[PDB]
C-alpha cells in the first residue's frame, strides 16, 4: 500500500510543480510588461491634450 | 562675505580620490568602501534607518564638519540630533565634547514657501564648499532628495513648461548633474596651499 | 506574445491589475498545495 | 485701527462664468472681501481673484445669476477675511461661511484672526510624548495615536467610514486615569469636527448623533452641504483650523480636529483652479495641490512652553479603490502613518470593518510606554499581529491542504482567528471600550496557547501576565 | 588626438554646437589632408536632453516622450556626415555612444538612431552581472555593411555561413533555455542538451576575450568552427553542403 501511494504521488508532485513553475515564469512578467506599456500610453495621451 | 548662490567657487585644481572615508561600522566600510571626497546614494524609508547613518558618520568619521540639509522634515530630527550633541560626544582631546561645536543644520518644512525649499539645497552646497575651502574634509548629507524632486516639479508647475516625464521639467537632468558635480578633492586656491574635499550623500526615497 | 492584446486604457488598467492579482493568488495557492504534497512525500518516505 | 469709509462701484465691464469683471477701482488689493447687491435686493459675498491697474475681478461666492450691467452695487471692505474666534463657540453649529444655523445668535467675537494662519516655527516643535484613546479597541490597542500625530483614514465609496467617524467623535478622550480618578477629573479636552462635501442625509445624521451623545458641551461643528457654494468648500477647513489653533494655544487645551471627505476638498479646489484659467497639472488636478494640502495638514503638533496640542485625523475616499491615486498618495507623503478599511471585512458584516494587516503607524513606539500605560502593550500588539497573520495564511493553507492533515495547534490558530474577528474587532456602535479593557481582551485571546508558542513576549512578563 | 570636453559644469546650450564643430574638424582632416579619421561622440542622450531643453523655450510641437518632432532631422544632420567620397583618399568613420533610459528600447532616441544609422551593438547587462568581459549581446546587434565587407579575397570563403549558423544556434539555445525554465530536465530531448552546452561553451569562449587580448580574424574563424564542430554535420542547416564537406571534419 505504501509503495503504491509513493509511486503515484511522485507524478502528482511532478505535475503540480510544472504547473506552478509555468505560472510563475510565463504569465506574470507578460502581464507586468503589458501594464507598463499601458501606463506609458495613458501618459502620452494626457500630455498631448 | 556675500557670495552668489548659483555659481561655483574657483580652486587650484581637482585631484583624484585616493583615501577611504572612515565609518564607525566595519560593515559597508570593508565591503563597499565609500571614499573621502566621494559621491553616493542611500535608500531611505521609515522603520529601517536613515538618520542612523547620519549619527554614525557624525560621530565616528574623520570628517571635520557635517552639513545636513532637510526638506519636509519634523522637529524630531532637529531635537534628536540636538540630543546627539551632548550624547554622541567624542574624546578627541581625551574629553567628551559636543557635536554642536562642529556641525551645522539647514532645514525647512513643507508648509514653508516652495522657492525656499528649492534654495535650501543650493545654500547647503555653498556652505559645504565654503568650509571645504578652509582646508577640511566636509561631508554633506543632502537627504530627502525625492522631496527636492517634488519641489522642482512644484516650481515647474507655475512656469508653463513642457512636462518631460510626469510633470518633471526638462532641465531636471541638468540640475541633477550640476548638483552632484560639485564634489571631489581639490587643492585650494591661495598662498597657503592646503587640500580638502567634499562628499555628498543623496538619500533616495523611492 | 510578450504583450496581452488589448487596447490600452484606464479600464484596461483595472482589468489587467485584477488579472495579475488573480495570477498571484493562484501562485500562492499552488505553493500551498505543493507544500502539502511534499510533506506527504517526505512522511511516506520517512520510515 | 481702520477708520476710512468704504467705497462702492456701479461699474460692470462684463461677467463670465462664476466671475465678474469691473474697473475704475482705486488702489485695489488682492484677497479683499467684497459684498454685492443685486437688483432684486439679494445680498451676496465674494472675494477678489485678479487685480491689474484699475481693473478688478471678483469671484462671487453664492454663484452668478441675474447680475445686470448698470444696476449692481459692489461695496468693498479693504480687509482680507478674518474669523471671529471665541472660546464660547463650543456647543454651536455653523455652516461653511460661519453663519450659525442652530437658531442661535451671532458669535460675540472674542478676538479676530487671519483665516490663513501662520507657519509654525520648526524650532518650537515638541515631539509627542503620550497616547490617547478614541473609544475603538481595534485602533487604540493595535495602532496608537500620539498627541500631535497626523494619521489619515483611507476608505472608499460605499463603506461606513462616517459611522466610524461619529463613533470616534462621541468617545475620544484621554487615559490619564492610570494612577487615580481624582487627578483625572482635570479634563481639558475638546473636539472640532468639519463635515464638508457631505450629502443631506449624513449631515442630519451627524447633527442628531452629536446631539444624542450628550457631550456637545465640548464639540464645535461645521457643516457644508453639497448644495452650498463650491468655494465655501475650500473655506470651511481654514475656519476650522483657525478655531483649533486659537483654542489650543490660547486656552492651553487638548483639541482633536477631524476632517471629512478630503476628496471633495480636492474636487472643489480643482474647480476653482479651472475657473481661474490656470494650466492643468497632473491628472487634471493642479500642480500646487501638494503645497495646499501641506499648509492644511501642517497646522498641528505641540509647541514648547504651551500646555496644549493639536491632533489631526483626516478622512478621504479612494476612487476605484486605487492606492496610487494622487490624493491618497500626496496625503500619505505629507502625513505620518495610515489606517485602512477593507471591502471584504465590511462585506463579512463586521463593524467596524478595520483591516489591521495593512494598517501601520509611525509613532507607536514612543506614544506608549511605562507610566502613561501598562508595561505590557508593545509585546501584546506584536503577538496579536503575528498570531493573526499566522492564522490567516494558515486558513489559506487549509483551504487546499485539507482540514484532515492539520495539527491541533493549527486548530488553535484557527480558533484565534475566529475569536479575534468575533470579539476584539467587533465592538458595536456604543460599546465604549477603554485601553485597559482592550488589553484585557488581548491577553484573554492570547491565553488560548501556551507561553511557548507566544515567542514574541519576554519571559519576564510571561511569569507575571500569562498565568491569569 | 584632438579633444573636445564639455563637463556638466558648462552651460547646456553649448552642447548643441560642440558636436557639429568636432564633426567639421573631422571633415577637414578627411578631405583636405587625406587622412583616415575615426569619430567618437559620447552620451548623445545628454545631447537629446539639451535639445529638448532649448526647444521647450520656443514652444514647438512635441513628439513621443516630449522631444521635438524635427529632432529626427537634426540627429540626421549630425550622424550622416561620414563615409568615403570619389576622387579622394581619406574617409570618416563614426562611432556614437548613447545610453538607454530604463533599458526601454522603444524610447525615441535609440529608435531614431536605429533609423538613421545602419546598425547597433547592444551591450548587455546580464553578462555584466555575471562579471564577464566584454559583455556584448549579439542577438539584437546588426551590421548592414557586412554583405559587402566580407567574401572571397577579403577574409575567408565561408565567413558569412559561420555567422549565420552561429547566430541560429545561439537563438535556438536561448529558446531552449526559456523552455527549460518551465518543463524541467526530464522533458529535454537530446538536441536541447546539445543546444544548452553550445550556449554555455559559446558564451564562455566566443564572447569572453579579456582587457587586451586581440585575436586575429582567422583565429576568430578557427574558434567559430571549433564551436560549430560540436554539433553533428547533419544539423547545421544554414551552412551549404560544400563548406561542411571541406571544413567541418578535422
Amino acid at each position: 500500500s505504501l509503495q503504491t501511494s509513493f509511486v503515484t504521488l511522485d507524478e502528482a508532485i511532478k505535475i503540480t510543480n510544472r504547473r506552478v513553475n509555468a505560472i510563475e515564469h510565463v504569465i506574470i512578467p507578460r502581464i507586468e510588461r503589458t501594464l507598463a506599456y499601458i501606463i506609458t500610453e495613458l501618459d502620452e495621451r494626457e500630455r498631448e491634450e | 562675505q556675500v557670495w552668489p548662490v548659483r555659481q561655483v567657487r574657483p580652486v587650484t585644481e581637482k585631484l583624484p580620490a585616493n583615501h577611504p572615508l572612515l565609518t564607525g561600522q566595519r560593515v559597508l566600510d570593508a565591503l563597499f568602501p565609500c571614499v573621502q571626497g566621494g559621491t553616493t546614494a542611500i535608500p531611505g524609508a521609515f522603520g529601517c534607518g536613515k538618520t542612523v547613518i547620519s549619527q554614525s558618520l557624525s560621530k565616528y568619521s574623520n570628517s571635520d564638519v557635517i552639513i545636513y540639509v532637510g526638506c519636509g522634515e519634523r522637529g524630531n530630527e532637529m531635537s534628536e540630533v540636538l540630543r546627539d550633541f551632548p550624547e554622541l560626544t567624542m574624546e578627541v582631546d581625551g574629553k567628551v565634547e559636543s557635536i554642536m561645536k562642529r556641525t551645522a543644520l539647514v532645514a525647512n518644512t513643507s508648509n514653508m514657501p516652495v522657492a525656499a525649499r528649492e534654495a535650501s539645497i543650493y545654500t547647503g552646497i555653498t556652505l559645504s564648499e565654503y568650509f571645504r575651502d578652509m582646508g577640511y574634509h566636509v561631508s554633506m548629507m543632502a537627504d530627502s532628495t525625492s522631496r527636492w524632486a517634488e519641489a522642482l516639479r512644484e516650481i515647474s508647475g507655475r512656469l508653463a513648461e513642457m512636462p518631460a516625464d510626469s510633470g518633471y521639467p526638462a532641465y531636471l537632468g541638468a540640475r541633477l548633474a550640476s548638483f552632484y558635480e560639485r564634489a571631489g578633492r581639490v587643492k585650494c586656491l591661495g598662498n597657503p596651499e592646503r587640500e580638502g574635499s567634499v562628499s555628498i550623500v543623496g538619500a533616495v526615497s523611492p | 506574445k510578450d504583450r496581452i492584446e488589448i487596447f490600452p486604457s484606464r479600464m484596461a488598467q483595472t482589468i489587467m491589475k485584477a488579472r495579475l492579482k488573480g495570477a498571484q493568488t493562484g501562485r500562492n495557492l499552488l505553493k500551498k498545495k505543493s507544500d502539502a504534497l511534499t510533506l506527504r512525500f517526505r512522511q511516506i518516505l520517512k520510515k | 485701527y481702520l477708520s476710512q469709509p468704504r467705497l462702492t462701484y456701479k461699474t460692470v465691464s462684463g461677467v463670465n462664468g462664476p466671475l465678474v469683471i469691473l474697473d475704475h477701482v482705486k488702489f485695489p488689493r488682492y484677497a479683499e472681501i467684497v459684498h454685492l447687491t443685486l437688483p432684486d435686493g439679494t445680498k451676496r459675498s465674494g472675494q477678489v481673484l485678479e487685480v491689474s491697474g484699475s481693473k478688478a475681478v471678483v469671484q462671487v461666492f453664492e454663484g452668478t445669476s441675474g447680475i445686470d450691467a448698470k444696476k449692481t452695487s459692489c461695496e468693498f471692505t479693504g480687509d482680507i477675511l478674518r474669523t471671529p474666534v471665541s472660546e464660547d463657540m463650543l456647543g454651536r453649529v455653523f455652516n461653511g461661511s460661519g453663519k450659525p444655523i442652530d437658531r442661535g445668535p451671532v458669535v460675540l467675537a472674542e478676538d479676530f484672526l487671519d483665516i490663513m494662519g501662520q507657519p509654525i516655527n520648526p524650532q518650537c516643535r515638541i515631539y509627542p510624548e503620550e497616547m490617547i484613546q478614541t473609544g475603538i479597541s481595534a485602533i487604540d490597542g493595535m495602532n496608537s495615536i500620539a498627541r500631535g500625530q497626523k494619521i489619515p483614514i483611507f476608505s472608499a465609496a460605499g463603506l461606513p467610514h462616517n459611522e466610524i467617524a461619529a463613533q470616534i467623535c462621541r468617545q475620544a478622550g484621554l487615559v490619564k486615569k492610570s494612577k487615580d480618578v481624582v487627578d483625572y477629573s482635570e479634563e481639558n479636552f475638546a473636539i472640532v469636527f468639519a463635515a464638508m462635501g457631505v450629502n443631506m442625509e449624513t449631515a442630519r445624521f451627524f447633527k442628531s448623533d452629536f446631539e444624542e451623545n450628550g457631550s456637545m458641551d465640548n464639540v464645535c461643528l461645521f457643516l457644508n452641504l453639497a448644495n452650498d457654494p463650491t468655494i465655501e468648500r475650500i473655506i470651511t477647513p481654514r475656519l476650522a483650523l483657525t478655531t483649533a489653533e486659537f483654542l489650543a494655544y490660547q486656552c492651553e487645551k487638548h483639541v482633536l480636529v477631524i476632517l471629512t471627505d478630503m476628496s471633495s476638498y480636492a474636487e472643489a479646489l480643482r474647480e476653482v483652479s479651472a475657473a481661474r484659467e490656470e494650466v492643468p497639472g497632473r491628472r487634471g488636478f493642479p500642480g500646487y495641490m501638494y503645497t495646499d494640502l501641506a499648509t492644511i495638514y501642517e497646522r498641528a503638533g505641540r509647541v514648547e512652553g504651551r500646555n496644549g496640542s493639536i491632533t489631526q485625523i483626516p478622512i478621504l475616499t479612494m476612487p476605484n479603490d486605487d492606492i496610487t491615486h494622487p490624493i491618497p498618495d500626496l496625503t500619505g507623503y505629507i502625513t505620518e502613518g495610515q489606517i485602512y478599511v477593507d471591502r471584504q471585512l465590511h462585506n463579512r458584516q463586521i463593524y467596524p470593518p478595520i483591516n489591521v494587516l495593512p494598517s501601520l503607524s509611525r509613532l507607536m513606539k514612543s506614544a506608549i510606554g511605562e507610566g502613561m500605560t501598562r508595561k505590557d502593550h508593545a509585546d501584546v500588539s506584536n503577538q496579536l499581529y503575528a498570531c493573526y497573520a499566522i492564522g490567516k495564511d494558515v486558513q489559506a493553507m487549509k483551504a487546499v491542504v485539507g482540514e484532515e492533515a492539520l495539527t491541533s495547534d493549527d486548530l488553535l490558530y484557527l480558533e484565534f482567528l475566529q475569536k479575534f474577528e468575533k470579539n476584539f474587532i467587533t465592538q458595536g456602535p456604543y460599546e465604549n471600550r477603554t485601553v485597559y479593557e482592550t488589553l484585557d481582551i488581548g491577553w484573554q485571546l492570547l491565553r488560548i496557547f501556551p507561553k511557548e508558542m507566544l515567542k514574541r513576549i519576554p519571559q519576564s512578563t510571561l511569569s507575571e501576565f500569562y498565568p491569569r
